[PDB]
């Protein structure tokens, strides 16, 4: 996250970090005690991955961390149907053992398709992660967060040569300086509705980070909430 | 549901006679005022409880 602030412990208790052949390589959010939602481009291939919930500072111990192994990865079935487009950039991870929910480990809410879009169109969401804090720079030790405005589709389309599909949205500032970035992929874009946060987007891609005239591109979660609910049922 | 979400804290559906029915997401119950959403489990989704 470029141009954000330090989170307080427990401020984003749905946020998790992913670790693998690279540490802190992506984020995710808690769907329920057994399931994380993240970006499909984070988990191409079946390399072994671990999830850490209740994480705050990734170089210190808070005694709130819960580490789990990933036993099943379900990228959306249309991800990579077309090469290099980031269309349908969303995936689910099943954990080996249930998370234990508490103040530091809490799911994000997920509304139906209609209300997820209504919440997105409120026009202001929070994004969070341990990704780069400068474009091509170092990663964060302390979880970062940033409020980003929704950007109108036409402006969105004009900002880039790359294709923005109806499964995506733009968010960020016209003057640049504040954005998500590499390492933040998979992290949740959330909309707060009278004290209760709902998942409205997933950090997916962009051109550099925080450049004036460019915006962060997010997976539009409203299009996928039916799929998330179908695949993450507990029994 | 037209204005202010029908006064529903979370979800609104139009019923009949221009009236509304509110509802809430998993982990919440419709409060008795039939608008607000109250926690129905120790750690409901989407809320900060460290503070
Ligand atoms: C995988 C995930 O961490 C990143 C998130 C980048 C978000 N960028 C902004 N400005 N909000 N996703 C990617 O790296 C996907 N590939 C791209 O974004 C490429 N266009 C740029 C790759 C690069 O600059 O390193
Ligand atoms: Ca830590």
């Amino acid at each position: 996250i470029v141009g954000g602030e330090d989170a307080k412990p427990g401020q984003f208790p749905w946020q998790v970090v992913l670790n693998g052949k690279v540490d802190a390589f992506c984020g995710g959010s808690i769907v329920n005690e057994k399931w994380i939602v993240t970006a499909a481009h984070c988990v191409e291939t079946g390399v072994k991955i671990t999830v850490v919930a209740g994480e705050h500072n990734i170089e210190e111990t808070e005694h709130t961390e819960q580490k789990r192994n990933v036993i099943r990865i379900i990228p959306h079935h249309n991800y990579n149907a077309a090469i290099n487009t980031y269309n349908h950039d969303i995936a689910l991870l099943e954990l080996d053992e249930p998370l234990v929910l508490n103040s530091y480990v809490t799911p994000i809410c997920i509304a139906d398709k209609e209300y997820t879009n209504i919440f997105l169109k409120f026009g202001s969401g929070y994004v969070s992660g341990w990704g780069r804090v400068f474009h091509k720079g170092r990663s964060a030790l302390v979880l970062q967060y940033l409020r980003v405005p929704l950007v109108d589709r036409a402006t969105c389309l004009r900002s880039t040569k790359f294709t923005i599909t109806n499964n995506m949205f733009c968010a960020g500032f016209h003057e640049g300086g504040r954005d998500s970035c590499q390492g933040d992929s998979g992290g949740p874009h959330v909309t707060e509705v009278e004290g209760t946060s709902f998942l409205t987007g997933i950090v997916s891609w962009g051109e550099e980070c925080a450049m004036k005239g460019k915006y962060g591109i997010y997976t539009k979660v409203s299009r996928y909430v039916n799929w998330i609910k179908e695949k993450t049922k507990l029994t | 549901c037209n204005i202010k979400n029908g006064r529903c804290e979370q979800f609104c559906k139009n019923s009949a006679d221009n009236k509304v029915v509110c509802s809430c997401t998993e982990g919440y119950r419709l409060a008795e005022n039939q608008k607000s959403c109250e926690p129905a489990v120790p750690f409901p989704c989407g809320r900060v409880s460290v503070s």
